[PDB]
RNA sequence: GAAAGUUAUAAAUGAAGCGGUCUGGAAAGGCCCGCCAAAGACGGUAACAGCCCGGUAGUUGAAAUGGCUUUCCCUCCAGAGUGGAUCCUGAGUACGACGGAACACGUGAAAUUCCGUCGGAAUCCGGGAGGACCAUCUCCCAAGGCUAAAUACUCCCUAGUGACCGAUAGUGAACCAGUACCGUGAGGGAAAGGUGAAAAGCACCCCGGAAGGGGAGUGAAACAGUUCCUGAAACCGUGUGCCUACAAGUAGUUAGAGCCCGUUAAUGGGUGAUAGCGUGCCUUUUGUAGAAUGAACCGGCGAGUUACGAUUUGUUGCAAGGUUAAGCGGAAAAAGCGGAGCCGUAGCGAAAGCGAGUCUGAAUAGGGCGCAUAAGUAACAGGUCGUAGACCCGAAACCAGGUGAUC
RNA sequence: AGGUUCGUGGUAGGAGAGCGUUCUAAGGGCGGUGAAGUCAGACCGGAAGGACUGGUGGAGCGCUUAGAAGUGAGAAUGCCG
């Protein structure tokens, strides 16, 4: 406790302005001379342009939001290889193992990767390529 | 915690005021005019460390000129002749020699005169 | 390690878990955790009054123009004698806490560091019939301690807290309260066997 | 307090996969007799926000 | 209305050094020896005390009054089932038009709640809602009333705490302070702490009307003498080493005799006849010695901060994962528990949707955004930004409640 | 650690390394045989600054490594004396 030394580069000393001219941040404290931006509390809004019409006011709005929108929890094929062949992969098993904790609106299997095992996979949705890839290794797919 | 400003201001200002000893009136008593006087003295000393060398060279040259005119020469002729003879004695030594040991000065003047 | 008895005589040997008492200590982690635990202790009860909380003010001292004085707006402005303070201290909290795994690594590191410097004593038991500081001081003399000490005990240790209370370098803790700041604050660590078993099984 | 999203910008910008903003063209309402078919074909597509504008509007649509 | 218990409002008891010696005005300090401790909290005592004093841990104590908890007493008490003729289930009410208000919701495609004014239902084969509305379904039963706990705050009382202030600070107020003083009034609103351990607070003599001194005495100290610890600078004086009455000076600096000294001892100190060079500081400016601004002098005080978000850099832990919030637990601890949530691991499209692709398009075309071409997350520190007075000082004005026709 | 080469005027401004002040924690010290403060000196460091010696003073204060800030004044027709 009389020899404490924190890891180097993790702590730096704060900079203080308005403390003499030998530091470089003396009289005007890094602000320059006589403007709106030199005053206390001064400056303009985040997107202000001095009176020219701002960019967002020049382009149109697009679209609408759907209230019945569905989004799925996504599983690709590579992570599905961590299972012993001949098993039955189910949503609950995927929850327990740790591949998925958030079941947004269902489980969808996509076809990015490679499988080298025969499994029966049960899920809410499959892509066409995922179904073909699973069936090409000798497995079966069922829609819950 | 609170830091009250004691004992540092007086120390710094007293050091400045003591650096101004011997100045006229308020300039050795009061901090605000002593500070200005001390800055001015430092600037003057910086410039006069340059002017001192050239003043001494002027003095040496004038003394050598006076010594050489008694030997029927000028400073310019004498310096050119000493260059022609390979003699590398500078102004300081020549003026010292002129004031103190004029016989050796006359010897060197004869050497320069023969070089011409 | 070599076990020993409350009277100081040898009692055999004990093996300590290598996962807890035999790691390579992480010194930077321990320093971070010490600074965190020490910042968490302070209270933060400090305040000043700014120009709106000082009594009085409101009225303009004199007119804006004509009198030959500087323009002023209140008698409680920051450059007036009894006026308000500009920023100053305010009541706040200093406590922060860094993730759980780093804290476990820190306790393991400090405890292994105690083991490496041969500053750890394992003890078979520690009991006293009645509270008696003279007897505890004699016990502390039998084993060569003579300095600040942290005693760590489990249940069935009787009258150890009371007998060690009036001695000033000594602190007794109940084996679930072991912490980095308390270990780093004492030179020697004295542990009973039951307490070291419980410490091993906690982490 | 947490900072507020500019609601007018969130109605007309769109975040792409690399983290930059996609916008719509702004000469597309009501005067279509006065511009050619090439112009109208090219103005019905989308565009990207330039670097100078992104420096200025970055923080007001941060979420 | 009783009894038992407990608690609050006075208190009692309570271990161990007059230890030797040094300095000193005085020992609690230094050196050398002991002892107590469920007591080494705090304060006092002639200097810094566990063992000198008040006390502290532990253990006890209540006539009287208050509170709280139990037990007794006292007081008050119908609740199940099977039926479905007939009866009841909140009326100027619910609703609607018009004008307003509250709902995050500014009249809007505007549900829901309330107010004023008009109109105005059904009643179990009945009525309301599910964000205009209709049908189906689902859930519910308005127009009567009461209800503890978890939540908000502190004028107070008791016990404490602080990387809070230390007399221009901290309350306006450490002192007979909302006082003195100012104003018709409402109202505004100060300055001002310190003898000594102990008054031992100077018997007596001398000058003087006194004040004030000089001795003598007290004290460790009177150069601590009733604005009294210390006692800086401006400012006012007395004495003296060197210079100065023919000289034109931002007052110094460089060169330099003569005179006078003798140091943190080293190519040392004070003063300077004469010679060269030389138009203060700040602010604001294309440009200031400026006849542009500010400062009489000295001292004290006096201006980029904090909270919560965003982004970037550094550091550390874990890593296709990372991390808990509130809360529980505890000592205003440290663990353990808590996975609800949040960010990342997939994108494209206004959307339905499709997915390593997708959108546009009649298109197996071309093109846009993505993948191939995979590292994130939690915490701390630095820079900058946002919301807050937001680096500090400064208007003329605006609004709300009061006080004034003693001029 | 040593070389070689090229450099080292500067306002607004960017970057870096430090000095000093108050407080906290640990270590280790000083001090009535005289602390802080105050006065005076011809000493030390590249700067901010730091010692040593003597007078006054009469009770507390440095150093090291870390941490946190009411953190440094010559100017505001600044406020108070
Ligand atoms: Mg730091
Ligand atoms: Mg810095
Ligand atoms: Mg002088
Ligand atoms: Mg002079
Ligand atoms: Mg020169
Ligand atoms: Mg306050
Ligand atoms: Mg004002
Ligand atoms: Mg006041
Ligand atoms: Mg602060
Ligand atoms: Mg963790
Ligand atoms: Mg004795
Ligand atoms: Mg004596
Ligand atoms: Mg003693
Ligand atoms: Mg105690
Ligand atoms: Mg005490
Ligand atoms: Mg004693
Ligand atoms: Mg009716
Ligand atoms: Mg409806
Ligand atoms: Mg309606
Ligand atoms: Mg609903
Ligand atoms: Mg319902
Ligand atoms: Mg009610
Ligand atoms: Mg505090
Ligand atoms: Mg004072
Ligand atoms: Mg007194
Ligand atoms: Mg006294
Ligand atoms: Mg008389
Ligand atoms: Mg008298
Ligand atoms: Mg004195
Ligand atoms: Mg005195
Ligand atoms: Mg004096
Ligand atoms: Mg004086
Ligand atoms: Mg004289
Ligand atoms: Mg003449
Ligand atoms: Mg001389
Ligand atoms: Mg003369
Ligand atoms: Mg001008
Ligand atoms: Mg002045
Ligand atoms: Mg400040
Ligand atoms: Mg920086
Ligand atoms: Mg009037
Ligand atoms: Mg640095
Ligand atoms: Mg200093
Ligand atoms: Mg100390
Ligand atoms: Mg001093
Ligand atoms: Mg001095
Ligand atoms: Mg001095
Ligand atoms: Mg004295
Ligand atoms: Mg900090
Ligand atoms: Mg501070
Ligand atoms: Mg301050
Ligand atoms: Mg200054
Ligand atoms: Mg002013
Ligand atoms: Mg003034
Ligand atoms: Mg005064
Ligand atoms: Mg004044």
């Amino acid at each position: 406790l009389h020899e404490l030394k924190p890891s180097e580069g993790s702590r730096k000393e704060r900079n203080r302005v308005g403390r003499g001219t030998g530091s470089g941040n003396g009289k005007t404290s890094g602000r320059g001379h006589k403007g709106q931006k030199a005053r206390s509390g001064g400056g303009v809004r985040l997107g202000f342009e001095g009176g020219q019409l701002p960019l967002f006011r020049r382009i149109p709005k697009r679209g609408f939001t759907n209230i019945n929108r569905k989004e799925f929890a996504i599983v690709n094929l590579d992570v599905l290889n961590r299972f012993e062949d001949g098993t039955e992969v189910t949503p609950e098993l995927l929850i327990e193992t740790g591949i998925i904790r958030n079941e947004k609106s269902g489980i969808k299997i996509l076809s990015d990767g490679n499988i080298e095992k025969k499994l029966t996979v049960k899920a809410n949705k499959f892509s066409a390529a995922a179904k073909e890839a699973i069936e090409a290794a000798g497995g079966k797919t069922e829609v819950i | 915690p609170r830091v009250k400003g004691g004992t540092v201001t007086r120390k710094r200002r007293k050091k400045i005021v003591k650096l101004a000893k011997g100045y006229y009136g308020s300039k050795h008593l009061l901090f605000k005019v002593a500070n200005q006087a001390v800055m001015k003295s430092y600037q003057y000393a910086y410039r006069d460390r340059r002017q001192k060398k050239r003043d001494f060279r002027r003095l040496w040259i004038a003394r050598i000129n006076a010594a050489a005119r008694m030997q029927d020469l000028s400073y310019s002729k004498l310096m050119h002749g000493l260059k022609l003879a390979g003699i590398d004695i500078n102004r300081k030594m020549l003026a010292d020699l002129a004031v103190n040991d004029i016989a050796s000065f006359n010897t060197l003047a004869d050497s320069a005169k023969k070089a011409l | 390690l070599s076990l020993l008895k409350q009277d100081g005589t040898n009692a055999g040997e004990i093996t300590l878990n290598d996962t807890v008492f035999g790691i390579e200590p992480n010194e930077k982690v321990v320093v971070d955790v010490i600074l965190s635990q020490r910042a968490s202790l302070r209270q933060g009860t400090h305040k000043v009054k700014n120009r709106s909380e000082v009594r009085g003010g409101g009225r303009k001292p004199w007119r804006q123009k004509g009198t030959g004085r500087a323009r002023q707006g209140s008698i409680r402005s920051p450059q007036w004698r009894g006026g308000g303070v500009v920023f100053g201290p305010t009541p706040r909290s200093y406590a922060y806490k860094l993730p759980k795994k780093v804290r476990r690594l820190a306790i393991k590191s400090i405890l292994s560091s105690k083991v490496n410097e041969e500053k750890l004593v394992v003890l078979e038991g520690l009991t006293f019939d009645a509270p008696k500081t003279k007897e505890f001081a004699a016990f502390l003399k039998n084993i060569s301690v003579d300095t600040k000490a942290l005693i760590v005990v489990a249940g069935e240790s009787e009258n150890v807290e009371l007998s060690a209370r009036n001695l000033q370098g000594i602190t007794v803790i109940p084996a679930e309260s072991i912490s980095v700041l308390e270990v780093a604050k004492h030179d020697k660590l004295i542990i009973t066997k039951a307490a070291v078993e419980k410490v091993e099984e906690v982490l | 307090p947490k900072m507020k999203t500019h609601r007018g910008s969130a109605k007309r910008f769109k975040r792409t996969g690399s983290g930059k903003l996609k916008r719509r063209h702004g000469f597309t309402s009501h005067m279509f007799a006065n511009k050619s078919q090439k112009q109208k074909r090219k103005l019905r597509k989308s565009a990207m926000v330039s670097a100078g504008d992104f420096k200025r509007i970055r923080q007001m649509v941060a979420k």
